[PDB]
């Protein structure tokens, strides 16, 4: 797509902790291969977009339980999910009170940022404190989005809870079906004619590292069990010391951003286009890849737009999921 | 099982003036220490690999992909077929004018995707550590930065250390590469003393960089510019739209003629 | 004793939070503000007890049915929801002439502990309360919703008619037994049940036409296959090919340099296999060596890192204090601080701000005189830089403000 | 879908159906080739009512020149309703498809 | 004997287990019961909880009612829709098929009974892009004149395996189906 896209992404993985979480329709039992694709999804959100945040709710016996806070570095998320692997699972599924928890901070947030919530959700029966139709008519008219992968069955429920926060609703087959539907739901999804396109104040704070062997230096321990930090980033609003540069500013409300941040998120903007896959023989006076100067001793031959140069299947899939451009075309 | 992929930054016009310098150390030196790291490679083991890269101004052509020398036959054709590869590669050649300056971003996605084919060719048993030697003595354009970065997050995807060996000038962007990707980064301070770098900082695998004390790493600098006056910006405005640095607050966003909605 | 309320809560936190509680005294007691001003402006809590309570799903009478072997569990909270007329029976009974304790007391008896006869456990009366609210709501009660939809033309077809019929033989006016009549019971109490789960969870013409109206739609045409797609067509995109870094000094010179070079390099490449370049060689690498150790070219005299561990914990503790209370203090400051909000409630607020900067800068000078003089070590000066940041951005705003007066 | 029926064009309603139309088709071929009652089966995939009026319209198009008036008979009241409104739906298919000139009383009872 | 099986299904300790997965919906003679069990019953699959309406193969229950895409998935024949309060008018249309027509005593009582069972369970595809589960609960409809009475278009359909299964092989056999049958089966798969 060449469309806008909604880039900075307060994400909030909602998770069943149903009874029907222990059902093992998965080689392990849901929760395990759930919280799995769940580790391997936060690994993989935060290696692609590093602005966004994470939040994550287990919901468990009619409750939702703020298991994580909304942050945005995959340690204490990664921890928090190696720890509840250990849970127990029991009870029915509230879905109201979770969605009233991230509805109530994603109301009043920055118009800007895509608020998007996703509920890996299994079970069927769900206890409603409020009204549920009336919850989606305020859902519908409070600012978030919400995108629901679907454990064994398809509800009406869910595709209007997915058309209408203006997500996406998906039923799981297999291992790869569900792999492929969270790697789905990595990239940055595209905005409605309703989301804000303001302009938020950036920091962009150099290293510092002791001045000159700590001749007059600023000794403090940190900012968010910690040493006694000698140097590194500032934060030139407020003037405060972070270890790690890609925090939000806990003092003050700016964001901080180093030179790579929004660079390593560049390639959604001006994007790949599609190779011309052709498998027969056909007229190849180029018998070498243009990748990796190796000859092309399958019946699949990748070529692309511009250019028009050739390409082999493991170029083809290293230049389409890794290296995001065509080699070609940078000549 | 072990994969160096040397790629040597042969810019003919710097070579070309490092030769009518008449210094000691030219470019049969330089590639020359190349073959030398190449042969301590495959020498330090029987499994390892190398495959030897070298960026022309407008071509990224590999260079690598009885025992008369007393040498391995393995050691002594490959030294022979890359040294009658460079020899005409760099003679026999082209001029143009409009595009001079060298390349790196083609040779690394080159070796990037080797590495990928390279590791699908590697059976269960084995594992297979890779790294990038880049040994770099030209100035690199800006004009490729936008294509550059992606190799490095390819590199930092595909788990490939990334080294560099720089003989003249400091570069801004392979100092952040091997900052970003987990490599190492050095500037040698004498010419003729290129090759054994190769040797004991650079030849040293990843189970010997843990080991091995090596000099310390440069602190690496984060400057950020804008795309209007190209100068220097701790606080930036940058658009949500384009995605873009602007410096001083505008009312029209330039780089994609947008209709900014004004508060 | 400040507020009969408010008192219980500051104090409240004081007790428990310890790295709260910790604070409060260093700010409130250190007296560089007033209680008020803190406990006011820092609201951070839960909504209620869940955001709202669990509805009742069904089976309010036969989740944990008759036996745990204004607030109560789910059951007891689920049933004051579900069926008012129980709730008025809790305000009679409970309130007048008897207690939990003659009402429990009254409630070990039997059909409910002595297993005496009701078709089922201690919910059996609380469905035969759901059916009498379904019956009034069929028999006394009635709806609501009937318009077009459940139509009273369709309920008119429905029941043939009063004179005698072709199957009249319906319902019978003989004909009453007891396991029969047990399991009709039995159906009515299951169907209120969901009918008072729907009344609780609120904080035929109708549904199947409605929900075959919410298959249709033509919704996918619309508008469009993505609503109104803002295509993003970047302008000029060259400012993306060379970011951020600074414009490095890039001046290659004048393209006789290009002609020359090429000639001295196509000439420099022409010779080729020598075999034996390392007389030179060996020289390098009896030089390359040197660089590699320590001694020699190639060390910076780095990765030395010299620290100052003297007194470790207690000061880390002294530290640990500070920088709470310093980022509670920066915390309230730059919170009201970045945009002006030009009027004058927030100008009072920034007052108080000044007031509690000021006092806040003589306590961590009294916290730094009572702390560093100890055994002559440990800079504490980084707090310094930042409360003298916070006074240099007042200094700075109430020059600026003056300027825009 | 512009069927011919041996008679008649018949414009699909929507234009969505499975290869068993076309089956369908030489079904019916029988049944209005010699006019004698005749007993279909038809299962509940295809438009019942729809299925059951393609034809028969096209049949009466191709040649309508022995039959005055439709009387259908479904039991239930909704089903009344249902059935005129599916045939309220083909005439005003057959009249985007024409024109505006399409008399036609249909009529509940 | 709905009435007699919902009885030994309380006595017996089964029926609360099928409240833990779902909600039941009984039936009842009376013209306005029906119709608010059906009311809440569709009200149940709108709340998303699971919900299970369980009737009698002769009643007007099955007689309006056409199955809808998401209202009815597995319509679950119990029993094959045989009576036991028959007088006499049966037997005297049977002497008469016997003697003035010429069809058979167990011929036609199968056709009806088949023809019952059929139609409660044989308007599932009301739109052809509509997967349906419907399970036939004893084992006379295995027994060739019975199976043999059913239409073709649901023989076509009844495989050999599935003839005479067990509970639990049915309970896998539905599973695999609505998996395979609730993938994106678009409009692309059927030109
Ligand atoms: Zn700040
Ligand atoms: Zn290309
Ligand atoms: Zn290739
Ligand atoms: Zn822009």
């Amino acid at each position: 797509g060449q469309v806008r896209l909604g880039m900075m992404r307060h994400l909030y993985v909602v998770v069943d902790g149903s009874r029907t979480m222990e059902d093992q329709d998965l080689k392990p039992n849901r929760l395990t291969c759930t919280l799995k694709l769940l580790e391997y999804f936060v690994e993989e959100y935060f290696d692609q977009n590093p602005i966004s945040q994470i939040g994550i709710i287990v919901t468990k016996s009619k409750r939702a339980e703020k298991l994580t806070e909304l942050s945005g570095n995959p340690r204490k998320h990664i921890t928090s999910l190696k720890k509840a692997v250990d849970m127990t699972c029991h009870g029915e599924p509230s879905l109201y009170n979770s969605l009233s928890i991230a509805m109530q901070t994603l109301k009043h947030m920055p118009g800007h940022t895509s608020r998007e919530v996703l509920i890996i959700f299994s079970s069927l029966t769900t206890c409603d404190p409020s009204n549920i139709y009336d919850l989606i008519k305020t859902l519908k008219a409070a600012k978030i989005r919400v995108s629901v992968i679907g454990l064994s069955a398809e509800v009406r429920v869910c595709t209007v809870l997915a058309r209408e926060t203006g997500g996406t609703y998906h039923v799981i087959l297999d291992e790869s079906h569900y792999k492929e539907l969270l790697t789905h739901h990595v990239s940055p999804p595209p905005a409605s004619s309703s989301s804000e396109c303001s302009l938020i104040r950036m920091g962009f704070p150099q290293h510092t590292i002791a001045s000159l062997s700590d001749q007059d230096a600023k000794p403090s321990f940190s900012m968010a069990e910690p040493g006694l930090t000698l140097g590194g980033y500032f934060c030139p609003q407020c003037r405060a010391k972070y270890c790690e540069l890609p925090v939000e500013c806990k003092i003050c409300g700016l964001t901080l951003v180093s030179a790579p941040h929004l660079a390593r998120s560049y390639h959604h903007l001006f994007p790949l286009d599609a190779f011309q896959e052709i498998p027969l023989e056909e007229y190849n006076g180029e018998r070498f890849c243009y990748g990796c100067q190796g000859e092309l001793k399958d019946q699949h031959v990748y070529v692309c737009a511009v250019c028009q140069n050739v390409f082999c299947v493991d170029c083809d899939v290293f230049v389409h999921d890794s290296l995001h451009c065509c080699p070609g075309c940078i000549h | 099982l072990n994969l160096l992929v040397i790629v040597v930054d042969a810019n003919p016009i710097w070579w070309g003036k490092q030769a009518l310098k008449e210094s000691q150390f030219t470019l049969s030196k330089c590639i020359d220490a190349v073959m030398v790291l190449g042969n301590s490679h495959l020498f330090m083991n029987r499994s390892n690999k190398l495959a030897v890269i070298a960026s022309h101004i407008q071509e990224s052509r590999f260079l690598y992909p009885g025992s008369k020398d007393g040498k391995y036959e393995l050691l002594t054709s490959a030294n022979e077929v890359i040294v009658e590869e460079i020899k005409d590669l760099m003679t026999k050649s082209d001029i143009k004018g409009q595009h001079t300056e060298t390349l790196l971003a083609g040779s690394l996605a080159k070796a990037l995707c080797y590495i990928h084919r390279m590791n699908k060719e590697v059976k269960d048993n084995q594992e297979m550590k890779s790294r990038i030697l880049v040994i770099k003595a030209a100035e690199d354009s800006a004009l490729q930065y936008m294509n550059f970065m992606n190799v490095i997050f390819a590199a930092q995807k595909q788990n490939i250390l990334i080294d560099a060996c720089v003989l003249d000038s400091d570069s801004g962007l392979l100092q952040q590469a091997c900052d970003i990707t987990g490599g190492l980064y050095l500037k040698v301070p004498q010419m003729p003393s290129l090759l054994q770098y190769l040797l004991w900082v650079f030849l040293p695998d990843q189970d010997q960089r843990s080991q091995l004390i090596l000099p310390p790493p440069v602190h690496v600098d984060y400057r950020a510019a804008c795309f209007c006056h190209r100068n220097l910006i701790e606080i930036g405005y940058v658009c949500s739209v384009c995605l873009s640095i602007f410096c001083n607050f505008s009312p029209i966003c330039t780089t994609c003629e947008t209709a900014f909605k004004i508060s | 004793r400040k507020a009969n309320k408010e008192l219980e809560e500051k104090n409240r936190m004081l007790q428990e939070d310890p790295v709260l509680f910790q604070l409060y005294k260093d700010l409130v007691v250190s007296q560089v503000i007033s209680a008020e001003e803190f406990w006011a402006n820092r609201l951070n809590v839960n909504a209620t007890d869940s955001s709202s309570t669990s509805n009742h799903k069904q089976d309010v009478g036969i989740s944990a049915a008759f036996l745990a072997d204004n607030l109560t569990s789910d059951i007891i909270e689920s049933i004051f929801r579900t069926y008012p007329a129980v709730k008025m029976k809790y305000a009679e009974n409970v309130p007048h002439n008897m207690t939990e304790k003659e009402f429990w007391t009254r409630f070990f008896q039997s059909h409910y502990f002595h297993r005496d006869r009701l078709n089922t456990g201690s919910k059996d009366l609380f469905a035969e309360c759901a059916k009498i609210d379904e019956k009034g709501l069929k028999t006394m009660v009635s709806l609501g919703v009937k318009n077009p939809l459940l139509d009273l033309t369709a309920l008119e077809d429905k029941p043939l008619d009063e004179g005698y019929g072709i199957s009249s033989v319906p319902s019978a006016s003989n004909s009453k037994s007891i396991k029969e009549n047990s399991n009709a019971a039995i159906i009515k109490r299951f169907n209120h049940h969901s009918a008072m789960v729907l009344a609780a969870g609120l904080r035929q013409p109708a549904v199947k036409r409605a929900k075959l109206q919410e298959s249709i739609e033509y919704e996918d045409l619309g508008k469009n296959n993505s609503v109104k797609t803002i295509a993003l067509n970047l302008k000029k995109s060259d400012r993306y090919y060379h970011g951020p870094t600074p414009i490095q000094s890039l001046q290659y010179a004048t393209s006789q340099d290009i002609i020359n070079s090429f000639q001295s390099i196509r000439q420099e490449m022409e010779a080729y296999t020598p075999k034996l370049t390392q007389v030179l060689s060996s020289s390098a690498a009896s030089s390359t060596i040197t660089a590699l150790s320590p001694g020699g070219a190639l060390m910076q005299g780095g990765t030395q890192q010299a620290i100052n561990q003297m007194v470790p914990n207690d000061i880390q503790s002294e530290l640990k204090h500070l920088y709470v209370a310093v980022g509670e203090l920066l915390r309230h400051f730059w919170s009201c601080f970045p945009v002006n909000t030009p009027f004058l409630e927030e100008k009072v607020v920034k007052m108080k701000s000044n007031l509690e900067r000021f006092q806040v800068t003589k306590l961590c000078p009294f916290q730094e005189k009572i702390r560093r003089q100890y055994l002559s070590t440990n800079l504490v000066s980084h707090i310094e830089e930042m409360l003298q940041t916070a006074y240099n951005k007042l200094h700075t705003w109430q020059s600026r403000r003056l300027m825009k007066k | 879908m512009k069927l011919n029926v041996d008679g008649l064009l018949v414009y699909f309603p929507y234009d969505y159906i499975y290869p068993e139309q076309f089956s369908y088709m030489r079904e019916l071929k029988r049944t209005l080739d010699a006019k004698g009652h005749g007993v279909l089966e038809m299962p509940s995939g295809t438009g019942k009512t729809v299925s059951l009026l393609a034809l028969i319209m096209a049949y009466q198009r191709a040649y309508p020149l022995e039959v005055t008036k439709l009387i259908y008979c479904s039991r239930t009241v909704p089903e009344i309703e249902k059935v005129i409104e599916e045939l309220r739906k083909l005439l005003n298919f057959y009249e985007k498809q024409e024109g505006e000139k399409l008399p036609f009383l249909g009529l509940a009872l | 004997y709905m009435e007699s099986t919902v009885a030994s299904w309380y006595e017996q300790g089964i029926l609360e287990n099928i409240q833990r997965n779902k909600l039941l919906f009984i039936e009842t003679q009376d013209g306005a019961e029906t119709s608010v069990a059906l009311e809440k019953y569709q009200e149940a699959c709108e709340n998303g909880r699971g919900a299970i309406l369980l009737s009698v193969a002769r009643g007007k229950v099955s007689e309006g009612i056409d199955f809808v895409h998401h209202y009815g998935r597995a319509v679950i024949m119990f029993g094959v829709p045989y009576v036991y309060t028959q007088s006499r008018i049966l037997k005297a249309r049977l002497e008469y098929l016997r003697d003035q027509f010429q069809i058979r005593e167990n011929d036609f009582l199968t056709f009806d009974a088949m023809r019952h069972a059929a139609q409660c369970v044989g308007r599932a595809i009301r739109g052809k892009t509509d997967y349906g589960l419907m399970v036939f609960a004893d084992k006379r409809f295995a027994r060739g004149d019975k199976r043999g009475k059913l239409p073709r278009w649901i023989q076509e359909h009844l495989t050999d395996a599935n003839l005479n299964l067990t509970v639990d092989e049915g309970v896998q056999v539905a599973k695999y189906f609505l998996r395979q049958m609730a993938q994106p089966f678009h409009r692309e798969d059927q030109l």
